[PDB]
This record gives structure tokens, sequence and C-alpha cells, in this order.
RNA sequence: GCCCUGGGCGCUCAAGCGUGUUACCUAUACUCUACCGUCAGGGUUGAUAUGAUGCCCUGACGAGUAGGCAGG
RNA sequence: AAGCUCGUAUCAGUUUUAUGUAAGAAUGAAGAGCUUUUAGUGGGCCAUUUUUGGUAAGCAGAACUGGCGAUGCGGGAUGAACCGAACGUAGAGUUAAGGUGCCGGAAUACACGCUCAAGAACAAAAUAG
RNA sequence: GGAAUACUGCCAGCUGGGACUGAGGACUGCGACGUAAGUCAAGGAUGCUGGCAUAAUGGUUAUAUGCCGCCCGUCUUGAAA
């Protein structure tokens, strides 16, 4: 801050790289069902709730259906299906990038997860087999061609 | 101005060709006065001249 | 895709079958060849008995059709190398269909069948006849116990057909129901 | 279907309509197999799960129809 | 669930090579169910991992993995070129490799 | 593929010879450059005029009038062989003139091992009335209600392994 | 003056190849050299 | 015109022959980028925010016997 | 290697017109000349094509330009007379000859006919028009 | 009679997926957005996230794997020998 440079390391030039918001692919829409390809919950079916400012996607299992809590996920490790639920009824304004900062689970986090699950389950049960479908872990089978499967 | 000149030249050439076709005559297109050349063979074994 | 592949040599060209097997098992795919005696070579008997004595009159020479096929396959693989030696360890050739391969499905190679490759009205040679003519002494037993293989396997197929008849009847009686129509709507 | 040799597009279309070629094609098992393959290719993942559940339900009754 | 696979199986054929010169830096990978360049185009950029069992203990498992990426198609039969941080030992010719689905574009 | 090009020239008209004969011929080639080259070669071979002493008046592609109607074409083929030259006549059944000439060239390269350089297409004439065709293999496809099968089909299988033992039926 | 001012163009090999199996033949006989008046533009664009 | 008479393994609607149309592999070959040096030009102080024998910018070039020159 | 002048009108294994050397002609370098001296170099192999001309034959004798002398690299089973291409250290990309059934990386590609036997200059003379 | 389509070429048209590259090092310049303030993809990668001190990683050598490599210097000669 105030210490004069004891060794005149050359300063960096004026970088002309302005930050821009992520342009997510059109297939990714709120309420879409997502399949996790890696991580702790790899292969689980998840619901797309909200887009975060840190290029991650705010998602929920929901936690009650499959145990996946509110967590950040990268769009590149997710497959977007053609089935979308009406997430308009879920308040996602509270969740932000700073919310997931990792500085026994915090009680406030559990309360938020329960609140989200209560709202989401009502819409999930509104259609047949949605609960069972989300409870089923996605997996490949012999003869499956991902370049042909219509997700 | 150059774009206008190019557009007018091409339009005039096409119109002249069409008129010659309609008039029952032959239109001799102006001989090309510019050619580009590209080297296709290597340095080895090239004859002197 | 298949951990082990059983190929029926009958009706296939020796060269095409050897080339395809070499290419397949060079990639680590295990392949088993059966009924090698029924393998066919293009051309009439003459010019097939020839071209064999020509190289014979030169070493050790094997008369069995399986050994002939292995020799054909051997020359299409870079033997004397670890990769070639390892690749040749994934290949098995037998006359007829000795067990336990008789109880498992056997596949064929469309791009190596004589019918699909040889023009109609052209003579072709069979490995069994050539092997017998060049000193093979097991053709009689091979044919005898291959005929027995078809025996009671026809009966097994008849039993399977009868069982599938009942399966189809059970499907039909349950067909046309709400669940059946729902499945048919989704292409199943 | 009947068609004069060298029939033009109009005559060919007229004969095709008269002969009900499209109706015959749909009845053939080949067209049904093509349609089934197209539907299976177009099946969604959720549709695949529904198909699996319905197949399980149908099998539950198919296996009970036999053996008795 | 019966199957836990989330990757397309494939076979390592050989490195890009001439008659007498080979390039170990570039490997050729065959993808199951792929036979045309258009089909292989979907697998471009996907992470490819090679799994083999080790004799000595490691940092918390017994399996060692070499990661790689798909670069471009090869030939006309759907062959695809793959690159790895550490080149394959050349002893895996015909071995099985795992082609993961991420990064996804669907 | 091939195309039909009409090319004309009047050997660079000069004093004492105005409005020359204006040689005309219908050249067949895959591009304008090849058509012009063949036109120059034919003019040199059959006329006392060289490329340096000529001018291409115009070159326009000519498309077949009815690319859907099935027709028969008689061709008066002239070409150079291992010994001298021999005029030849052949009949080809094709929908369009371009396809007919392409098939004629393929046949010449097959049954005579002759190439585009030594082959000259003097004239192609359409034939429509029956009994005007002379070749038997062309009359073969002029019978009423002609029907023939296609036995032993060789439909290809993409996969290297097949469990069906496919049949050649059609 | 303008032609000499421009440095000789350094062109890469064609993106789609030369097409003909053998380059060392006249363009009028299925080659690659000679007069390719109309196709010179395509060749340059492929090389550029 | 062809068929018999005058690299290995291998193949016959060829995986042989002639011609025709597309897909692809590469050499130190060519485009760009990353770095070493040679050459040519240019910038440099009322002194340089590192030896004017210093710090730099630009373009091309880089094979080699005998032999010559230069730096270690 | 060193000195003078000139970067200028100095040239060219290039082309065309005129005389049966000129161009107030095209293109490229402006880097050339004038004097002094200083290492090495006077080994050749082969296609043509000049020709001396040919009869058991052969090439005796040459000779005109060129490939290599000292030359890597890719293809050609290998090769000095073949094809491409001539070289700082690496990456991406595009190609040549050469290939795409395996060895070997790539289409058991597409389309027309040919051949049952090999087929991939010498024993040559006897299925369409 | 009229649509088109087939084919060649143009777009200083739009829109994705894949691979390598991040070179320079406070501002001097050519440009665009905007009435202006200011901003920008405009003479070279910016920001965030993830693993780490019984570290993460890198290094030496034996074998092994896919490919290549006739034994060194001298002289004959136009060559290999």
């Amino acid at each position: 801050p105030k210490w004069y440079p004891s060794e005149d390391v050359a300063a960096l030039k004026k970088t002309r790289k302005a930050a821009r918001p992520q342009k997510l692919r059109a297939s990714l829409v709120p309420g879409t069902v997502l399949i996790l390809l890696a991580g702790r919950f790899r292969g689980k079916r998840v619901v797309y709730l909200k887009h975060l400012e840190d290029n991650t996607l705010l998602i929920s299992g929901p936690f009650k259906v499959n145990g996946v809590p509110l967590r950040r996920v990268n769009a590149r490790y997710v497959i977007a299906t053609s089935t979308k639920v009406s997430v308009e009824g879920v308040n996602v304004e509270k969740f932000n990038v700073e919310y997931f900062a990792k500085e026994e689970i915090k009680a406030e986090r559990v309360e938020d997860q329960k609140v989200v699950d209560k709202a989401l389950i009502a819409e999930i049960k509104k259609t047949p087999l949605l609960k069972q479908y989300l409870s089923a872990s996605f997996s490949l089978k012999n003869g499956d061609k991902p370049h042909m499967l219509k997700f | 101005a150059y774009q206008k000149e190019y557009e007018t030249a091409e339009r005039n050439i096409i119109q002249a060709k069409r008129d010659a076709k309609a008039a029952g005559s032959y239109y001799v297109e102006a001989q090309h006065k510019l050619v580009f050349v590209v080297r296709i063979k290597g340095i080895n074994k090239i004859p002197p001249k | 895709v298949e951990p082990v592949v059983v190929i029926d040599g009958k009706g296939h060209l020796v060269g095409r079958l050897a080339s395809v097997v070499a290419k397949q098992l060079l990639n680590g795919q295990k392949i088993v060849v059966v009924r090698a005696e029924e393998l066919n070579i293009s051309g009439e008997f003459f010019r097939n008995k020839l071209k064999y004595h020509d190289f014979l009159r030169k070493p050790f020479h094997f008369r069995a059709p399986s050994r002939i096929f292995y020799k054909a396959l051997r020359g299409m693989v870079s033997h004397k190398t670890a990769r070639g030696k390892a690749a040749l360890e994934r290949l098995k050739v037998f006359e007829g269909i000795p067990p336990p391969y008789d109880k498992k499905k056997r596949v064929v190679v469309p791009q190596a069948l004589r019918v699909l490759r040889l023009k109609p009205g052209r003579k072709y040679t069979t490995l069994g006849k050539l092997s017998t003519s060049v000193g093979w002494k097991y053709e009689d037993v091979v044919a005898k116990l291959e005929a027995k293989r078809k025996v009671s396997s026809a009966e097994y197929y008849a039993k399977k057909r009868a069982f599938t008849k009942k399966v189809a009847s059970a499907n039909a009686t349950a067909a046309e129901s709400d669940v059946a129509k729902q499945l048919a709507a989704l292409g199943y | 279907f009947a068609l004069p040799r060298g029939a033009r597009t109009a005559t060919v279309s007229k004969k095709w309509a008269a002969a009900a070629v499209c109706e015959k094609w749909a009845a053939s098992s080949w067209a049904k197999k093509i349609a089934q393959r197209e539907r299976r290719a177009a099946l969604t993942d959720f549709e695949r799960f529904q198909v699996m559940v319905l197949r399980k339900q149908k099998r539950y009754t198919v296996k009970k129809a036999l053996a008795k | 669930a019966e199957s836990h696979r989330l990757y397309v199986k494939g076979k390592h054929l050989s490195y890009q090579r001439s008659k007498r010169v080979n390039n170990p830096n570039v490997s050729l990978i065959k993808i199951e169910g792929v036979a045309t360049p258009q089909d292989a185009q979907f697998y471009l950029g996907k992470r490819i991992a090679y799994v083999y069992r080790a004799s000595k203990e490691v940092r918390g498992s017994k399996i060692r993995v070499m990661w790689g990426k798909v670069t471009r198609t090869h030939g006309n039969s759907g062959v695809v070129r793959a690159t790895f941080r550490n080149n394959l030992p050349a002893k895996t010719f015909g071995a099985s490799v795992r082609i993961f689905l991420y990064p996804s574009n669907i | 593929h091939f195309k039909e090009y009409q090319v004309i020239g009047r050997r660079l008209p000069t004093e004492s010879v105005p409005e020359p004969k204006l040689f005309r011929m219908r050249i067949f080639a895959s591009n304008e450059v090849i058509a012009k080259s063949r036109y120059w070669y034919f003019l040199q071979k059959l006329h006392k005029v060289k490329k340096a002493s000529g001018e291409i008046v115009s070159i326009n592609q000519i498309n077949e009038a009815h690319p859907t109607k099935v027709k028969n074409f008689g061709v008066w083929v002239r070409y150079d062989s291992r010994s001298g030259t021999h005029n030849m006549y052949k009949e080809i059944r094709d929908v369009s003139r371009v396809a007919a000439v392409e098939t004629l060239y393929q046949d010449m390269a097959a049954r005579h091992r002759a190439r585009f350089r030594s082959i000259h297409i003097l004239k192609v004439a359409e034939i429509e009335k029956t009994a005007d065709v002379k070749r038997q293999y062309v009359k073969q496809f002029l019978t009423k209600d002609l029907k023939f099968p296609l036995p032993h089909r060789v439909q290809k299988s993409t996969k290297t392994f097949s469990y069906k033992r496919p049949s050649t039926f059609y | 003056q303008a032609n000499n001012f421009l440095w000789p163009f350094k062109l890469s090999n064609p993106s789609g190849g030369w097409g003909v199996p053998r380059k060392f033949k006249h363009f009028i006989q299925g080659g690659s050299f000679g007069n390719r008046e109309e196709f010179i533009n395509k060749l340059v664009k492929s090389m550029n």
C-alpha cells in the first residue's frame, strides 16, 4: 500500500478485456431437468432453478426427492432435457454467489432447502411419474448412442 | 465511387450481352488485361530459363 | 461390444475372413472361429490344390483346416512382435463347434460371405476337401460328430419355438389393453 | 399399381391417388417398423423412463399369465 | 441401478504414424457406435480417460487414470484423434478407454 | 459430369476475306476451358486454322430440352486407335444427351480403352420411332410391358458382425 | 508501382486439396497447371 | 480391348484392368504462431529508473566437402 | 579482404519489335564498375544429341546441354541415375509424389464394361464395331 | 403463361461445435459505440473457481511397449564397394 517498491518490477499494460455476462445456450431454461455428469451427485437428476452471477447454475434436486441440496454447478457438466417445470412459484432471489461461500450444516441453509422443496414438490407432483423420474438415477445401457439420444 | 463504378460496369456488361443476344448478333467480351500467377512446382530441378 | 465373438466359418472366404479377424483382434477384440472345415475359397478344385504345394515344396506344414486358416491369419499380423504375439493369443480355431461354444450364439461377417462376394455361376473350393486331399485324416469324424451336433439341437430349437409360442400368446392376450396401447404410442 | 408407360407427373399423381398407394404402404409391416424406429429415435429421456415403467407393469402381468 | 456407466466405451488403435515414422503425441481412438465423421463430431472436445489397475498403492485408491481430450476426426470410418497430457505407453493398443460426456453441448 | 457447349469462330477476319465461314460445332466438356481447347484442336485437325489465328466468338451452355423424357440417340463416333482411324456408329438409350455421351465415353474407355483425347463426337441425333434402332441391346428395352427381376441383391451391412445370416432375396 | 509495392503473396496449400490426382498436368486435361481462368479464383480462395 | 496357349499375407460383381466422380494420411514441402543467431535499416542525452562495447523496434535469412572469416 | 566514385540508368542463363548493334519496349534487383592480392580448384559417373557410321554384333571413337560430386527428408519391398522436395528448435493447420483388405494411417467408396488364367522387352507372326 | 428449383459466383450476412496459440508489459497511434460524460472485440489473457507442506509435482535409472537406426576413422572412385 505505502511501501515503495524495493525492486522495480515492471507494471502490467492496460489489458483491454472487459468482463461480459455468460451467454448460456438456449437449451438451458429455468425449470429444466438436468443430469449431472460428474461430482458427488454424478448421474442424479436435478432441476434448474436460477442462474448465478459466477457463471454457475443454482440448482436443486429437489433435496427431498433425491437428496441433492442447493449447490452450484457448471453448465458444461450438465445435460438439459426437454421437460421443464414451472419454477415461477419458487423464490430464488435470496440465493446469490456469496450465499455459497464456504468461509454441522448451517440451520439457515436447511431452512432455505426445506422452503424450496416445499414449493417445488407441489409442482413436481402435478404431473405423473415426475417424482419417480427424478428419483431414478440416469445411466447408460448397451447399444446407447449419446450422439443419437434426444435428451 | 469505386463501388458505384464496379456496379455500373457489371450492369452495362450484362445489358450489352443481353442486347447482343436479342439483336441476333455476337458480343465479343473485352479481353482480360490482368492475370494472377501462382508457383506450383518447387525449386528443385527447375530448368535454367 | 461383445466380450467374446464366435464366428461361423462356413460360407466365408478365407482371405476376407482372415483379414477382418486380424483387424478386429488387433484392436483387442477376442474372436473364436468354428466350423473352419466348412470355410470356402474361390475357384474350382484346381488352382486351389495348386498354390499350396508350390509353397509347400520349400519348415513345417499343417494339414488341418484350422491350421491353414491360422497361417492365413498369421501372415496378416505382424508376428515376431509382442503386439502380434499378444493379438494371436486372442484367437481360437476349431473344426466344427466343440463345446462350450456349441451352447452360445455364433455370428457371421456379411462382408466376407461367399454368397455376397462371389458372382453366381463360379466354382469355389471348400477347406475340408482340400485338407483331405492334402492329407487330413479327421474329415470323417468331423462330419460325423457335426451331424450329431445338429441332432437334438433341432429338438432344442423346437422346444424354444414352442416356448416362444406361449410367450407370444401371453403377449397377445395382454395386448390391446390400456398399458399396451400406451407402450405402443411411445414406439414400444 | 397400374400406370401407363412414360406417364407424366400429373398422370402419375392421379394413378397414385386412385390406387391408394399411401394406404397400402401404411398397412405393410415395413412402414410400421420404420415408424416405430423413428419414434424410438425421437423418444425423450423422460419418455424412455415412462416406457421402462410401462414395460415393467406389462411384464408383471405377462409373467403371471404363463406358468398357470 | 444395474449399470453405472456414464461414458461411451472406446478402443485405442494406434498413434498417428507414417510407414516408418510414428507420432506418439497424437493417439487414435475408436468410439463404439461411431462409423462416420459426422457422428464423431459430437465427441470432439469430450474428456477421454484411460483406466488401469496399479500394483503399488496410490494417494487413496488402487486405480490410476490418464486424462485426455478429443481434437479432430480421423479417416472415414469414424476414427477420432485424441491427445493426453501424458502419452499412452503404446502398450494399450486395443485397450479400453472411457469417453466422458462432459463438456456437454446439449 | 459433362456439359454441352456451342463454340463458333471466324479465324480472325482480315482484309480481302470479310465474314469468314464461321465454323460451328457442339463441343462436350466438363468446363468452358476444356471445351475451348477441344474446339481449337478440332479446328486445327480438320481446318487450316490455328489457335493463334482464331477467335472464340461466343460460348453458351446448351441444356437438353426434356431432361425427363426417355429417348434414344444415334451417335456417329469417330476416334483414333492404335492403327489409323475408324469411324464408328453406336446407339445409346438415355434420358438426356449429356448422360448418353458420358455412357458412350465410358464404353469407349472400357470396350476400346480410348480416352477423351482420341474420341471425337461428330454428331448425336435423337431417335424416337421404333424399328429405326439397329443394335439388339437397345431393342432389348423396347418391348411392350417389359418386366425383369433383380435376383441376388447384395445389400450392404454397415456392421461387421451380423447374426441374421442374411438372404439375397428381393 | 502498386504491383511492385505489394510483397509477393505467401499463400498456404488449398484447404480442400488440389482435386486432380496429379498436379503436374495441363488443366485442360485434368491437371493443375495451365490456364484455369474461371477456376483461378476458387483455387486462390482455397489456398488463401 | 481382354483371357490360356506364342514385398508377404493375400483377392475374383477383385482387394486384378481402363476410364469417370467424391472422403482421408502424411515430408524437414507451404500459412500462422513460440524461441536462438546472421544480415540490413532505424530509435536512443541539457544523459538512460542496467557497461552508447549499453537498452531496444522492424524484415528476411539459417544445407554443405576443401577453403576463408568471427565468437567462445 | 581492403581504397575511389556512384546509387544511380548498372545489369539480366527472361521475353518481344527493328536492322537478314536501336527501342522516351515488358518484368526484377538500384547491391555495380574501377585497381592491389589470397586459400582451395586441372578426379569424374550417366540421359540426350551433336554425330564419324553402322554389321553377326556391338557400340570403337566421341560429344551438346543437363542429374550428382559435398545432399539430407517423404514414397518407391532395398538401391547413385525414379517422383516430390532440398535442412535453425516446437505447436496448430494444408499438401506432393505414394496410397486407403491386414502388416500400414486412411473409403472391403460410388458408376460403367472387361478377364478364369494369371493379373496386379524379349521368345509377337497368327466382347463392340 | 407464369412460378420456382437445378448449377456458377457475391454477401465489408447471421449463427454454433472442435484443436493449438496468451507472445508484448504504466499512456502516446489508427478506429467504433454515444448530443456529451464515458465505454469498446480498437498496435498480444482478463476475472472467478478447484488441490497443497507426512504437499501438489518434478527428477535419475532397469525392463517393457509402437517405429526407426548395416561398425568406427583413412584412401581408392564418378559410386556403393
